[PDB]
């Protein structure tokens, strides 16, 4: 009834304290989720000026947000009327609103991804064993028709039919596209998207240990310094007589 | 004796011991921020955006 | 009477330059504030950064 | 049966006052009665009470203890103060009760 | 006249008179400084609030989205942010051991002192709660849902009191805004408080690990106090700022990343690591009224501890029967918090019950039981 | 206000202190530090330690158990045709 | 005078005017097969309508109702025991029964 | 002791500050200004909560929030109001309180 099935830990080559993201593997991340993701999945808090010298170059980026239509006014006439998209504007909603989003996925609500990896338990290691684990449902088991049985997403009955296939796209780098390839990179992306800072929260880290290392010694030293009157202090009574 | 020499010019008149704290302040940042940021830099090769951006940048049309 | 009070031995606590008492600690005296007050002018840079 | 002898010396060597030099009584918590038992206590047992605490205190700043030698011993214990705040004890009663009646 | 400008200004005579000259016991343990590391978060966590509350805007329609973008858009808002957070936490570690401490060398007999603080700790409580609601996402909702929800096991003025709680007829913008007041606010009464505390205090001075008068032996607060303070600071800031800059959810809940959902309570519902094990006690009464008189209880019951003081002395330091029992009562709380993250099922259920009935007996029984029993095992 | 002058009456005691600058900050590391870290550690450890140690134990068992009622009883379904 | 400038600034915080007193909602007992449950939005918290099977029927039906906290039969609870409508929320301190 | 008015810690104070204080038996209504700015900052203050508790700091909301705030929040109208208003008689009197220094050389 309440059984789950828990991802393991992969070794993500950001996990480390001192360790950044991996800029190359980020890149085509937002290839899948461009390109396979985006079908289904909002990512209202990123916006193309976001890629801008993190995955992308300024070119690129301004391109990548032309290929889209960007409904804007009201014009003279107070008239709606689209436009080709700006570095500014953020990702497309592939859904008006949910209402229509779950119409059009069985009653299912594809969940923005913004911050996906710090809303599911697991984080990418969930995401990725949930991408690459689909199968079978076990002898007893019947799955409801319009779902799908992956054991690693709770009850075990998931909306999303498995997404990601191989060569179900082309990395333009070169990099052999097989499923735990792109499952890897893609999840990799949904970290970045969850909280760009990362890298500089890890490299101030750094320079907040060694400063914190260095003072604190200081610091221990000054305060015995002082002290050390009151610590060696010998006292006598000496009444008279 | 630097302690000596040091104490003398520096650490004794209160209001040279304020210079020195600044003007040390001064480089010591600019040095410990090159020091962190590089081995920072270098316990992530190839990672960082730095490394990747040639490929991009001015390298295709 | 205060003919019989003497300052007990603080030979366990005492810095090594001033821990014989046939030296002036006169000389030893510019290292060791310098010292002490180097600690602290660092103390300030660490933190004024 | 020493059998309330032996649990109290146990208890006194388990609460370890003494291994600062402080009497049982040097350590009872400084409330009214015992603050006027202190005023009566003669010039001499006041000024040694006053020492050994200043002496406890030192060692607590410093993190010490008295070297096992100088430690007090259950019997050697001596309760300075108890009849003193015996007596300022019963004068409060007696007043209380009468200021009733 | 006087001499020095330190002492006659009616100004400097102050910050003088009360953090520089001020009479401190010799003795003081390392368990005094958090005394200062409370003072000094409440001041940081005031600082960096400000600088949220200035992109922050109380609405349903745009309280998450502002957060968010606080953080993606504002420059070191995401820094901000997470020490407003972290800060939140290290506030309440603090204030706890600063309890302890309190509760273990018998502090609290300093009674004005005291109420003062259980004071403080209510505000502290309440204010951090409404902080978690401001950014309205699932917790934050269903937070707001149950805590206002209280008042209505109140009979009669109850489900009123609930009304005005919300400004409506069920959680909405009315109670979000009047939360981010309410949240605005408060830190400042604390800071008020704060004062008074410390004015209490002053009367008597500090107290001292071994619990006899330190009058024999005081020393000044500046610089020994100060640089020892200066010290705890930098020890503290230490992990702080290692969890926070290296592991920042590591002690927050998730469901927070989820905007409020007025249909749907997670599952997996529990409140901030801090309030856990009052959380716990709630769900072991299996009756509404009596579950929030538990509760309340729960911490008020701090108000009752100056009276339930039978030792002749004053600290535990020589008491090894009150430190087995006051150390038993630690392990005791320790376990509420994990219940109080675990589910509503056996064998939680039933070990839940009694770490909270354990909780109330070696507070409302024991300790003053075992008290008593010790002063006449010293003849007394 | 002023507290330093009324305290309290003391007599007969003499006190030696030595200037900061004249000895060691942090001496004896070894001889006498160290001595009484553990010092103070042993004598305290069994009062501490205790209930600490008792609670994990409840706290695995109470755990390991709810595992244990998550698992299957086979004596359930050895009938079952 | 104080009595009524507290009994106004007080009321500024009941609801306000705006704040409704809305109608009611229409739904077909055939987007609800039977065996399930289904939420649905209104008047602020959320509205359950269930389509029982005659599995659960039986057992709603055969219970102690002088054994309940609060003692009710099934049958004056709902019409058509097949379908059993409700507000999801808790009576203790209104969070969303799963 | 003797009295709980002069030795407690807080009651002191209001007692010492508000009570027991010594003041010129001489004082025209020019001296009444100093307890009316009082009066105010308090009124201001309060008054301003009870806004701020629908108010909504946004360009795209601002505008409509306080108009809703008097539409729409009970008695909203008049702790708008009074809320307004307070500012103003709040700068008369800092006004008036001000003269009053200046004319009676309080500024020494
Ligand atoms: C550096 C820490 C000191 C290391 C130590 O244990 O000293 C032993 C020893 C000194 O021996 P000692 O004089 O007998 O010790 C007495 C005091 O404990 C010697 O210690 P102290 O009195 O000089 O220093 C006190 C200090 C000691 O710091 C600690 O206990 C740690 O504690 C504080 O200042 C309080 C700050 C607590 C902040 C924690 C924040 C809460 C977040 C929780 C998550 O130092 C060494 O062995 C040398 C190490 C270099
Ligand atoms: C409420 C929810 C809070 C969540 C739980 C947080 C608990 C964190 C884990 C426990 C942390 C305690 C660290 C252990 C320190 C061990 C230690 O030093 O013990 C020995 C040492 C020596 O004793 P003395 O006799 O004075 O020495 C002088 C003579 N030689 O004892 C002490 O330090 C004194 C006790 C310090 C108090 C610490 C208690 C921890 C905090 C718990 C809160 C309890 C109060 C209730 C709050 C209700 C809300
Ligand atoms: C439903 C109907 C409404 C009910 C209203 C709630 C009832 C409130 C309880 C009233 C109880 C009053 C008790 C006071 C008795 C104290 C006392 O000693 O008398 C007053 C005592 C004086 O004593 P004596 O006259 O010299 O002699 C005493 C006779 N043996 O104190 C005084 O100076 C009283 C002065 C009263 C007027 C001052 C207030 C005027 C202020 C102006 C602004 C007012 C409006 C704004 C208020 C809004 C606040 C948010
Ligand atoms: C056909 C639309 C579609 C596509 C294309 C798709 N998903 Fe989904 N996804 C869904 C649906 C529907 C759900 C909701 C499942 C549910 O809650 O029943 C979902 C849910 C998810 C969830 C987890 C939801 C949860 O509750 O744990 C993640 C993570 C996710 N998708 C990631 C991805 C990723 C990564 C890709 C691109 C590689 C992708 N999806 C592509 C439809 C899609
Ligand atoms: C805003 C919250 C608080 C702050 C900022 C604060 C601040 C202070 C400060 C600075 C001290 C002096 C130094 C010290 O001894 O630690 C102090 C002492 C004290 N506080 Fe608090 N305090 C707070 C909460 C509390 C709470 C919750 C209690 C009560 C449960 C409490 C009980 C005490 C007591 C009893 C003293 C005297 C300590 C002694 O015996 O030396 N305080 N507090
Ligand atoms: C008593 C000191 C304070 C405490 C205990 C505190 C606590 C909190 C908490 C727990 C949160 C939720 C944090 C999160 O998980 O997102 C929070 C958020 C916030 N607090 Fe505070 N706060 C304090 C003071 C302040 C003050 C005075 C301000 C501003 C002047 C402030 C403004 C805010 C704002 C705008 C947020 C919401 C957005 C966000 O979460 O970043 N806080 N506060
Ligand atoms: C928040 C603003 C102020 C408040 C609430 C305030 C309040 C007070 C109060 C209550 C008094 C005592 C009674 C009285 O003599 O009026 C006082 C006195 C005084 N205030 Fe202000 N004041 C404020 C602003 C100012 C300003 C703007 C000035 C200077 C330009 C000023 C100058 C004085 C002086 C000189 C006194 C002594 C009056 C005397 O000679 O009797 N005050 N103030
Ligand atoms: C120094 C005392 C105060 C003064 C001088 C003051 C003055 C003002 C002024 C001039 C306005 C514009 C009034 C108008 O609509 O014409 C205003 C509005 C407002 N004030 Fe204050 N205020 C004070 C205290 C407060 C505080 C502390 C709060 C809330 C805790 C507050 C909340 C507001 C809000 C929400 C508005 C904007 C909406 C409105 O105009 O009704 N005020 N205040
Ligand atoms: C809040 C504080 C100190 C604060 C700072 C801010 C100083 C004013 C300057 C240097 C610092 O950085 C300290 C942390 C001390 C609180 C404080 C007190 O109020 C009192 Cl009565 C005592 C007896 C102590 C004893 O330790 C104490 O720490
Ligand atoms: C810990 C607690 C309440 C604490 C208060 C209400 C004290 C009893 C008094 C002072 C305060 O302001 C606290 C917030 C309630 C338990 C509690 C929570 O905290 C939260 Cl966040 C949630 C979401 C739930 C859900 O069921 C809950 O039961
Ligand atoms: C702000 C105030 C009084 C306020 C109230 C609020 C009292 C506390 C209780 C009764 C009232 O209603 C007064 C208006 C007085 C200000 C005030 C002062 O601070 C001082 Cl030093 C003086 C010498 C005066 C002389 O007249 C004064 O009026
Ligand atoms: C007490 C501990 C203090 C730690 C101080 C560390 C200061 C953080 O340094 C930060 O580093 C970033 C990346 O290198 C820069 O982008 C920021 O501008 C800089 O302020
Ligand atoms: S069990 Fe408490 S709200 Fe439902």
């Amino acid at each position: 009834g309440e059984l789950e099935l828990h991802p393991p830990a992969f070794p993500w080559s950001h996990g480390g304290p001192l360790s950044a993201l991996d800029h190359s593997s980020v890149r085509r991340g937002f290839q899948v989720y461009k390109q396979v993701c985006s079908a289904c999945h909002s990512m209202d808090y990123v916006a193309f000026r976001n890629l801008i010298g993190v995955t992308h170059t300024e070119a690129e980026a301004k391109a990548l947000a032309e290929e889209v239509e960007v409904q804007d006014g009201p014009d003279e006439n107070g008239e709606l009327f689209m436009r080709p998209g700006k570095i500014s504007d953020y990702f497309p909603k592939p859904y008006p609103n949910p209402e229509a989003a779950r119409a059009a996925n069985n009653g299912a609500l594809p969940p923005d991804l913004s911050y996906i990896v710090n809303a599911r338990h697991g984080g990418e290691d969930y995401v990725f064993s949930l991408l690459t684990g689909y199968c079978d449902p076990p002898a007893g088991v019947v799955v409801r028709e319009g779902l799908h049985y992956n054991p690693y997403f709770p009850g075990q009955a998931i909306g999303m039919a498995p997404p990601i296939y191989n060569e179900i796209l082309e990395y333009d780098d070169g990099t052999p596209a097989t499923m735990s390839q792109i499952a890897k990179d893609v999840c990799t992306f949904l970290r970045w998207a969850a909280e760009p800072e990362h890298d500089q929260r890890k490299r101030m880290g750094l320079k907040m240990l060694l400063i914190s290392a260095l003072l604190t010694s200081l610091l221990y030293y000054m305060k015995r310094h002082k002290w050390s009157v009151l610590k060696s202090r010998k006292m006598a009574y000496r009444p008279p007589k | 004796a630097l302690l000596r020499q040091a104490y003398s010019a520096l650490f004794r008149r209160t209001s040279t011991f304020a210079l020195t704290v600044v003007l040390g302040a001064v480089l010591f940042e600019r040095a410990f921020d090159q020091g962190a940021d590089a081995i920072f830099e270098h316990l992530n090769e190839g990672k960082l955006w730095k490394h990747i951006k040639h490929k991009y940048e001015a390298s295709e049309e | 009477v205060h003919n019989d009070v003497t300052v007990p031995d603080f030979s366990a606590y005492r810095r090594e330059d001033v821990m014989d008492a046939t030296t002036s600690s006169q000389t030893s005296s510019e290292d060791r504030k310098g010292f002490s007050y180097l600690v602290t002018a660092t103390a300030c840079v660490a933190t004024a950064y | 049966g020493r059998l309330m002898d032996r649990i109290r010396k146990w208890y006194y060597n388990a609460a370890g006052f003494n291994k600062y030099g402080l009497m049982r009584d040097d350590t009872l918590y400084e409330d009214d009665d015992v603050k006027e038992a202190l005023k009566r206590l003669p010039k001499d047992l006041y000024n040694e009470r006053m020492f050994r605490i200043k002496r406890a205190l030192d060692l607590s700043l410093k993190h010490r203890i008295l070297p096992k030698e100088q430690w007090v011993k259950y019997e050697e214990d001596k309760p300075y103060l108890e009849p003193y705040l015996k007596e300022v004890i019963r004068e409060r009663l007696e007043r209380e009760a009468w200021n009733k009646k | 006249m006087a001499p020095n400008i330190r002492k006659s200004h009616p100004l400097l005579k102050m910050i003088n008179n009360s953090l520089i000259d001020l009479p401190a016991p010799s003795n003081i343990s390392a368990w005094w400084n958090f005394g200062s590391l409370l003072a000094v978060c409440l001041m940081t966590q005031i600082l960096t609030g400000l600088l949220l509350a200035m992109h922050y805007t109380a609405d349903t329609s745009l309280a998450f989205s502002s957060v968010a973008h606080t953080c993606r858009n504002v420059q070191y808002g995401w820094l901000i942010r997470n020490l407003h957070a972290n800060g939140a936490s290290f506030f309440f570690i603090c204030i706890f051991l600063h309890i302890g401490r309190g509760l273990y060398y018998g502090s609290y007999l300093y009674k004005e002192t005291w109420n003062t603080g259980v004071i403080l700790l209510l505000t502290l409580m309440a204010t951090a709660f409404v902080g978690y609601v401001l950014p309205w996402g699932q917790m934050s909702f269903w937070g707001a849902t149950v805590i206002t929800n209280l008042f209505s096991a109140i009979p009669y003025i109850g489900h009123t009191l609930v009304e005005w709680a919300w400004g409506g007829f069920s959680v909405d913008n009315p109670t979000l805004t009047r939360f981010f007041a309410l949240h605005f606010l408060l830190p400042f009464a604390i800071a008020g408080i704060t004062i008074i505390h410390l004015t209490f205090l002053h009367e008597s001075g500090s107290n001292n690990p071994l619990g006899i008068s330190s009058d024999s032996d005081k020393i000044p607060f500046h610089p020994y106090y100060s640089f020892k303070d200066i010290l705890g600071l930098t020890l503290m800031l230490t992990p702080f700022l290692t969890l926070a800059l290296f592991s920042p959810n590591l002690l927050g809940d998730p469901e927070n990343f989820t905007p409020a959902n007025p249909l749907v309570t997670p599952p997996h519902i529990k409140p901030e690591w801090y309030f856990l094990f009052a959380y716990a006690i709630l769900r072991s009464i299996p009756n509404k009224l009596g579950g929030v008189l538990a509760l309340a209880a729960s911490v008020l019951i701090l108000f009752l501890i100056p009276f339930l003081h039978k030792s002749k002395q004053r600290t535990m330091t020589f008491r090894p029967l009150s430190q087995t029992l006051f150390w038993l009562l630690v392990a005791n709380l320790l376990i509420l918090t994990w219940i109080g993250s675990q589910p509503v099922e056996h064998p939680f259920i039933i070990i839940g019950q009694m770490a909270s009935l354990s909780y109330f007996t070696i507070l409302l029984i024991l300790f003053p039981t075992i008290g008593t029993l010790e002063n006449k095992m010293l003849n007394y | 206000g002023i507290h330093f002058g009324n305290l309290a009456r003391v007599r007969h005691i003499i006190t030696y202190s030595l200037s900061p600058f004249e000895q060691r900050a942090i001496p004896n590391i070894f001889s006498d530090a160290l001595p009484n870290v553990w010092r103070r550690f042993s004598s305290q450890v069994f009062k501490v330690a205790p209930p600490f140690l008792g609670a994990y134990l409840l706290y695995s068992w109470g755990t390991q158990e709810f595992e244990r009622l998550k698992r299957k009883n086979p004596a359930d379904y050895e009938n079952d045709q | 005078a104080a009595k009524n400038v507290v009994t106004q600034f007080i009321s500024s915080l009941s609801a306000s005017a705006d704040v409704l007193a809305l109608s009611k909602i229409e739904i077909k007992l055939s987007d609800i097969p039977e065996g399930k449950n289904v939420a649905f939005k209104w008047r602020g918290k959320p509205l359950f309508v269930r389509h029982r099977t005659q599995a659960e029927i039986n057992q709603e039906a055969e219970v102690d109702v002088s054994k309940l906290r609060d003692p009710q039969h099934d049958l004056d609870r709902v019409k058509k025991p097949e379908w059993v409508i409700l507000v999801g929320v808790c009576t203790h301190l209104g969070c969303v029964p799963i």
